[PDB]
């Protein structure tokens, strides 16, 4: 089970809750208090989804959908056949995600490395929460949360968006899209560069970071560096998720009209409003 | 307790001008500026840059593309700078009319679009060759070029290939900020719902995975930067405890792990697959499938 | 080719998605195999080769040609696993059964186990493309000065115990990347010791090192040379310092 | 203190500052009451 | 009073810069919110007063 | 007065640059204000006066 | 009488490049203002004068 | 004349590749403009000339 | 006069590149402005002359 | 002083030239405002 | 003194020729403005 | 002084050639403008 | 004298062959333009 | 007549690649342009000719 | 003289072969064009 170098690192310590208790491994996996808790929550949520689609009568995993309660039910707990199962699954998902992050914390402080990874995961956890907890609360009902189905939560996406015309015109949406695109670009380029240096042309010696900096300088005139590219991609992904959470928290709580009409304040600015010509004149 | 997000102390001396490994030192500039605002995050040295035939061609063609679009914008605004700055995001050099089919358009907007797209073609392919040659000169692999080729594949599918198969340049993308968003929306609407395209879903899977993976990887390196993790090329051949602790964090967390060389293959592939799958999906829309929701219904992931 | 099914409902889009499933299976195989050039073959807690070695086979060896005459590195290779192998570890089994922790027997910081672990890298410095040493003291880096930010040089070093152990003296800088890697400390005991910058936070009046206490600053591994630091020494130093976040927590205050 | 050399130069600097401010504010009040008579708001 | 010690702590240059920026923005906003007032717009007022 | 020391504090380069940019943008703003109004617009005014 | 001294404060090259850019873009903006108005558009005025 | 000294300040490689791309793009653009106009389209003109 | 020292302040090759680029883009601007107007469009005007 | 290093003579010369330029600028501006007031008064 | 480093004499020469160019430019511009005002007045 | 380290003689012959080319370009432009005004005036 | 390092003799021969090529290109262009004008005039 | 010196300024291994790519793309563009025309589409015209 | 590292005789050889290939290409293209003209003329 152990890698050639894993033994010296398997020591006691790095636990937030429990000590000697739950400080062991199941194969490669480290299981602590929060490993136990996240296993419990994940298994319970999986079994709840399976029982829900059994009740519905659907076993094609591409048609399984556990839908939330209705908008009329409000914030109340609904019949388990009418949305209570979605609610329990959401509770279990939150618990499992949080326990996964805290397990990562334990593992990090056992290995002696920084806590950047659970911090980065917390952003995705918080976006999921914005979607299923907070935005429903400000809107007054859990019926505005997305369903647990492979192709039905896409219907939720589409309808939630087209409730505001084209959702492309949300500005935080724009920022999130730009950051996602740039994150993918930067990841492709980083992989390409590291591999081009480490696996060079046939018959040539291995390269260094000098060659990488030189390639990107000759190409575009700037190299951010080995540490800079990592800081940059991390922050890019985090800002993408942050601006997505922003685009959604304001969508039906502070904005209610089509998002394309927001931009018409720059068109209605009193000094170029009635000039004739262009699209808006 | 120092997370290494920002640099505390900047140091610097003479500029790193580069390495001679096959490069023509005459085409490389001699000017460099250091900017400290970038030093708090990355490197501060701005420059130098290589100026050759392919970069010259690409610069010329891309400047002409930009300028053609801007000239149409100025015409559409009536030469009024105020209407230009007012309607900047609403102005557009739009793809030809359908009446022209695939022939050379017989309109001003359409021929302007045609010539701007010609310049775009030349610039993008010249830049691809630039990447290839800038790697070949330093004796580096061509992974950057093969990654750029996927984005070029999608861009081509959008502008050149699919308009041809579908039989009209009106299917291509216009040159405007809001108009190309409208183009995406109308594309999804014309062909059922593009969500129910499987290759669209795959492109999205890999886009999301790119951010998942870089968050994981950058957080990992910053977590093991205290052990020298950012120096990856030396960890690949002379493994240190940084690589081992990263691998072990991820093994203990989710059972499997990568190497310091091997996670960059994941990175490269998640990058290129976005645009590969997206290009295939855009090709299949209109040419093989007219509606994606009905296709999903027939193929078992949409209810009937 | 709309509504043109080769058989049944199978058209070019279904062909494409199934072809992609196949290509993706092959690609997962390739990536997981290429992720096996370190760490294998798998071991027991006794050090022996395990009955289970995985479901993907370890791939064929590739060769890395190194610059500066450093040679050729083959991955995977028994030579690479033997060179990077720690021997005579100071750990005791917590249990006879597998999957349980191994406890240090002495001072895990000095004995280099756990988060204080170090890998036996080559006792040779990391070089740049020209063949010079990558990390230098800034005195030996011709042209290098502090272009921005606070200069730590001369600042007192506060430890986890909130006690002071010395003053910063010199800065060890990555020359090709133009960044600080280690700051050297003049210990009040008359010794010089390196500490990574990533584990040191510059305040206006002090440099705070919360990883290790005042007791541990003395037993930090030293460099055989005062002008160069080897990969091995770097790994030992950084491991020692990091291990304090666990093994110096009872002393840590505030 | 924080400047390290203002212990007495601060007198000169505050003096010139006061003169400039006095000019500014006399001009401003002239304008204000001129506006008041031209168009009063209260 | 004894306000001459404000500069011992504060940097003169930064104080002057922020003061200038703030004063200009303030006067701009005053003039602008007057321009929005139909009665106080000196331009429209000079328009009404004379014939044009 | 004693105002000449403002150069003993400010860099003539930066202050001259900022002053030039500020003056130019201020004049642009004022001209554009005048043009915004059907009156005080010298172009349309001339069009009306000369009958063109 | 003393303006020659400014060349000790500012670099001639930066000043000249900035001046060139500023003048060209100013002239362009003014020409476009004129061309955007039916009157003052010399091309339409000429098309009319010669009745073509 | 002395125009031959333009090579004491320009590298022939740079100017040649730039000139080539410039001329190729200009020619393609003019040809495309002509094809955009139903008149000056030599293909359609020849089509109508021979009655096809 | 003594304009020739403009070659002592800044460099010839940069200004020559900038001059080529600027003159080309400006000439294209003017040609396109003339084409935008049905009058001064020499292609369509020639079409109309010879009856085509 | 320690902020830019000039001296009273240097600063007086600079203020002289600066105020000459400023007085010229403002004289031009007042001439223009007077012409405009004649053309189109705004009091 | 001189942040740039130029001499007083070099600065005087620079400014002399600068004024020569500026006055030639303003001359052409004044002639153009007179021509226009005759052709199409604006005020 | 000479920011590009170029003499007065070199700069002078440089300007000579530059102005010769300038006047050639300008006179061709002038001939073109004469023709253009002749077949279709604009003022 | 030379930023590029070329000699006046090298530059002379280079400009000679360059102008040969340019005049060839221009001659072909002029012939083609005459042919097209005879074919379909535009001015 | 001294055009052989073009190979003293560029190296042939890159020039020939560029030239072949350029020529292929040019031929492709021209063939496509002609296919876009029913009159010079040789497949459709052969069809119409032979009666199929 | 030379920036690529070739003699004058090397360049003469290279250019001779290049020109033979070019003229072959052009002969083929010319025959093709004559054919197409006879078949469907565009002029
Ligand atoms: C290393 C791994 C690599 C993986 C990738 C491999 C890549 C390399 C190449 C591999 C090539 C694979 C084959 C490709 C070509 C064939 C494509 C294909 O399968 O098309 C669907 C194929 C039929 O093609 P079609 O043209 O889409 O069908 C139109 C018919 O009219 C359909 O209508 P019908 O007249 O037959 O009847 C319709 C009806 C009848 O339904 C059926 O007859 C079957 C429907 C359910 C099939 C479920 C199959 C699930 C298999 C799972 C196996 C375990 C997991 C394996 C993978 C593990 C690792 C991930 O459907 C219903 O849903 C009826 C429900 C009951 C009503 C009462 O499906 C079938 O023939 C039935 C399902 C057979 C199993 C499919 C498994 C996938
Ligand atoms: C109403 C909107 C429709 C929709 C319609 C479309 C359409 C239509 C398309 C997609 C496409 C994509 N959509 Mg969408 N999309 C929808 C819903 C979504 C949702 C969501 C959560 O709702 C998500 C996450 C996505 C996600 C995505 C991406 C995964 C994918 C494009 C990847 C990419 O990088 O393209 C961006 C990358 C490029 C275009 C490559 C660019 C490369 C070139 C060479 C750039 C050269 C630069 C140039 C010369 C200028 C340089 C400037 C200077 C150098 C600075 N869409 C809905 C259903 N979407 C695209 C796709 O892949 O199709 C499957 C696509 O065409
Ligand atoms: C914030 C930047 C990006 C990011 C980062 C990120 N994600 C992370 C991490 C980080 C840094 C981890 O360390 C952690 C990890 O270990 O990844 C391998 C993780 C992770 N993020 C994951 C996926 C994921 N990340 C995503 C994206 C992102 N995460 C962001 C774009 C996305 C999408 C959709 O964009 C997904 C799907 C997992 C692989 C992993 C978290 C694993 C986990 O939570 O395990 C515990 C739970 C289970 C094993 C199962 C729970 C089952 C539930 C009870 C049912 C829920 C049903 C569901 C809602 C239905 C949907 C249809
Ligand atoms: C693998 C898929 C991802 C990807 C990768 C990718 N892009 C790339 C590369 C790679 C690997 C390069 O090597 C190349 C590059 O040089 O990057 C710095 C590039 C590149 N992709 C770019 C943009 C880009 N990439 C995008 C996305 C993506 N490309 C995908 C997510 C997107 C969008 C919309 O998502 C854009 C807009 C450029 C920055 C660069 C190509 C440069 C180019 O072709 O320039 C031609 C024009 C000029 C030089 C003149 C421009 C004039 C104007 C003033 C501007
Ligand atoms: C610096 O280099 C690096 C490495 O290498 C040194 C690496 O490896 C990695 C890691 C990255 C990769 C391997 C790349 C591929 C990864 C992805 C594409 C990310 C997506 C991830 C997955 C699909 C895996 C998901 C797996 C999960 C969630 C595990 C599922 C398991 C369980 C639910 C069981 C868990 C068991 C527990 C808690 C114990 C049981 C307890 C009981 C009581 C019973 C990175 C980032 C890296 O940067
Ligand atoms: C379907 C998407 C992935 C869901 C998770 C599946 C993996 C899992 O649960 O456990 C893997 C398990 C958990 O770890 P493990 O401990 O079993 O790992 C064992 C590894 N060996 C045997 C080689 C030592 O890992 C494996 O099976 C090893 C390889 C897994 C690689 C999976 C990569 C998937 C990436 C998909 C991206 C593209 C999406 C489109
Ligand atoms: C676990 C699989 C459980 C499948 C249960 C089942 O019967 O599903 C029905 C469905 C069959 O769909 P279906 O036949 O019901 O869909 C069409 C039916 N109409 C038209 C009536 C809507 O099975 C599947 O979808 C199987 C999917 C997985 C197949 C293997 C994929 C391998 C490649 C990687 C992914
Ligand atoms: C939007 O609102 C509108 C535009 C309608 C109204 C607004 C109008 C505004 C804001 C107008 C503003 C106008 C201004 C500020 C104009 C300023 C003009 C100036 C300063 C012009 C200067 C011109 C200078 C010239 C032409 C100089 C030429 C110089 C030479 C040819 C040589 C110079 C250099 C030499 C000789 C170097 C010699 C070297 C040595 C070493 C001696
Ligand atoms: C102030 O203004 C000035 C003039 C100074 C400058 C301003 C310029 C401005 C405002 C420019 C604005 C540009 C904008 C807004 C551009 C936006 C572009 C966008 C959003 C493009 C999006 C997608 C484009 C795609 C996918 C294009 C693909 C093109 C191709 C694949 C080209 C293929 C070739 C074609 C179609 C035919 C030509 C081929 C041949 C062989 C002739
Ligand atoms: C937007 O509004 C529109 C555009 C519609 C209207 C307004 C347009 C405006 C305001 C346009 C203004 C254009 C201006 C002011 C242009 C004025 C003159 C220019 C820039 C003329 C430059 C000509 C330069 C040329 C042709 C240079 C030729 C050079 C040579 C033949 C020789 C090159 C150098 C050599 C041989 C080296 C000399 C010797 C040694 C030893 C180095
Ligand atoms: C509807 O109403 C709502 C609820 C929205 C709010 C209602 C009521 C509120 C918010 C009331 C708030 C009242 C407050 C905040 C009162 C006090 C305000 C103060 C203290 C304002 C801030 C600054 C005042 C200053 C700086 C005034 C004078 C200070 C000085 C002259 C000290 C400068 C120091 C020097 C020169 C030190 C020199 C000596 C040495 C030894 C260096
Ligand atoms: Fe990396």
């Amino acid at each position: 089970a152990l890698l050639s170098f894993e033994r010296k690192y398997r020591v006691p310590g790095g636990t937030l809750v429990g000590g000697n208790l739950f400080d062991f491994w199941v194969g490669p996996f480290y299981v602590g208090f929060f490993g136990v808790t996240t296993f419990f929550f994940a298994a319970l949520g999986t079994l709840l989804i399976l029982y829900g689609t059994a009740m519905e009568g659907v076993w094609n995993p591409q048609l399984i959908s556990i839908e939330p309660p209705s908008v009329e039910n409000g914030l109340a707990f609904a019949p388990l056949a009418e949305g209570g199962l979605w609610q329990l699954i959401t509770i279990c998902a939150l618990g499992a995600f949080i326990s996964w992050a805290l397990r990562e914390v334990e593992i990090c402080r056992k290995l002696g490395i920084g806590l950047h990874i659970p911090f980065a995961f917390s952003f995705a956890i918080l976006a999921y929460a914005v979607l299923v907890v907070f935005r429903p609360l400000l809107m007054g009902s859990w019926g505005y949360a997305f369903p647990y189905g492979i192709w039905t939560h896409l219907d939720w996406v589409s309808n939630t968006g087209y409730t505001y015309g084209n959702f492309h015109y949300n500005p935080a949406h724009m920022l999130g899209i730009s950051f996602f695109f740039t994150t993918a670009l930067a990841l492709a380029l980083h992989g390409a560069l590291v591999l081009s240096a480490a696996n060079p042309e046939k018959g040539q010696e291995m390269k260094t970071a000098d060659h990488e900096d030189t390639f990107f300088r000759d190409l575009v005139g700037y190299s951010i560096g080995t540490l800079g590219i990592h800081r940059l991609g991390l922050l890019l992904a985090l800002m993408a998720v942050f601006w997505s959470a922003v685009c959604m928290i304001i969508t039906g709580t502070i904005w209610f009209d089509q998002w394309s009409n927001w931009w018409y304040w720059w068109v209605e600015l009193p000094w170029w409003v009635d000039i004739p010509g262009g699209v808006n004149g | 307790e120092y997370q290494n997000i920002f640099t505390q102390v900047q140091v610097g001396g003479a500029p790193e001008m580069g390495l001679v490994e096959g490069v023509d030192l005459s085409n490389r500039t001699k000017g460099t500026t250091n900017w400290t605002l970038l030093g708090w995050f990355g490197n501060a040295q701005i420059g130098p840059i290589y100026l050759g035939g392919w970069g010259t061609v690409s610069l010329i063609s891309g400047v002409l593309w930009f300028m053609t679009i801007g000239a149409w914008f100025w015409y559409e605004a009536g030469f009024n700078p105020a209407v230009f700055m007012r309607d900047l995001f609403y102005l557009s050099l739009d793809a030809p009319d359908a009446k022209y089919g695939l022939g050379v358009p017989r309109d001003a907007e359409g021929i302007m679009w045609f010539i701007a797209s010609f310049f775009m073609f030349v610039a993008v392919w010249s830049w691809w060759i630039r990447t290839y040659t800038r790697a070949a000169a330093l004796g580096m692999g061509k992974h950057t070029a093969w990654a750029f080729l996927s984005a070029i594949w999608l861009w081509m599918v959008l502008g050149f290939i699919r308009p041809i198969l579908m039989g009209s340049w009106s299917e291509a993308v216009p040159y405007g900020i809001f108009t190309h968003l409208d183009w995406t929306n109308n594309f999804s609407l014309t062909y059922g719902n593009l969500f129910y395209n499987p290759f669209h879903g795959l492109s999205i899977a890999f886009l999301y995975g790119s951010a998942l993976l870089f968050a994981m990887h950058g957080a990992t390196i910053l977590a093991v930067s205290r052990f020298g993790g950012d120096r990856e090329l030396e960890q690949i051949v002379d493994r240190g405890t940084a690589a081992e602790r990263a691998a072990l964090f991820w093994r203990w967390t989710m059972g499997f792990n990568a190497t310091m060389e091997g996670i960059h293959r994941w990175a490269w592939w998640f990058g290129v697959l976005v645009t590969l799958t997206g290009g295939i999906g855009i090709l299949l829309s209109g040419t093989v499938v007219d509606n994606w929701y009905v296709w999903a219904q027939v193929h078992g992931y949409a209810p009937v | 080719m709309v509504g043109v099914n080769f058989f049944g409902d199978f058209d070019l889009a279904s062909l494409a998605i199934w072809s992609f499933w196949g290509f993706l299976a092959f690609l997962i195989y390739y990536l997981q195999t290429e992720n096996m050039r370190e760490g294998y073959p798998l071991e027991m807690e006794d050090g022996s080769v395990a009955p289970n070695q995985g479901l993907f086979p370890v791939p064929k060896p590739k060769t890395f040609k190194l610059p500066n005459g450093r040679g050729e590195i083959v991955m995977p290779s028994a030579e690479n696993e033997a060179a990077h192998r720690r021997n005579d570890l100071a750990l005791a089994r917590t249990s006879v059964s597998e999957g349980f922790p191994h406890a240090p027997t002495g001072n895990a910081l000095v004995d280099g186990v756990g988060p204080a672990s170090w890998v036996p890298r080559r006792d040779e410095p990391e070089l740049d493309a020209h063949g010079h040493n990558k990390i230098m003291p800034m005195a030996l880096a011709k042209g290098f000065n502090v272009t921005a930010g606070r200069d730590p040089r001369g600042l007192p070093v506060q430890a986890a115990d909130l006690e002071v152990v010395g003053r910063v003296s010199e800065l060890w800088v990555d020359v090709p990347e133009q960044m600080v890697r280690y700051l050297e400390i003049d210990l009040n005991s008359g010794k010089k010791r390196l500490v990574p910058m990533t584990l040191a936070k510059i305040w206006a009046d002090r440099v705070r090192v919360n990883a290790i206490a005042s007791d541990s600053f003395e037993n930090i591994p030293a460099t055989r040379s005062a002008s160069e630091v080897t990969k091995l020494e770097e790994d030992k130093i950084s491991g020692y310092v990091a291990g304090g976040w666990l093994y110096d927590a009872d002393k840590r205050k505030r | 203190s924080f400047t390290g050399l203002s212990d007495e130069q601060a007198q000169e600097l505050h003096s010139v500052y006061m003169s400039g401010l006095w000019l500014f504010v006399t001009i401003a009040v002239i304008a204000h009451i001129a506006v008041y008579i031209w168009r009063p708001w209260l | 009073s004894k306000f001459y010690k404000i500069w011992q702590v504060f940097d003169p240059r930064r104080v002057f810069v922020a003061q200038g920026v703030f004063l200009f923005l303030l006067a701009v906003m005053i003039h602008l919110i007057l321009l929005s007032k139909p009665d106080y717009n000196w331009l429209d007022v000079g328009t009404a007063k004379y014939g044009r």
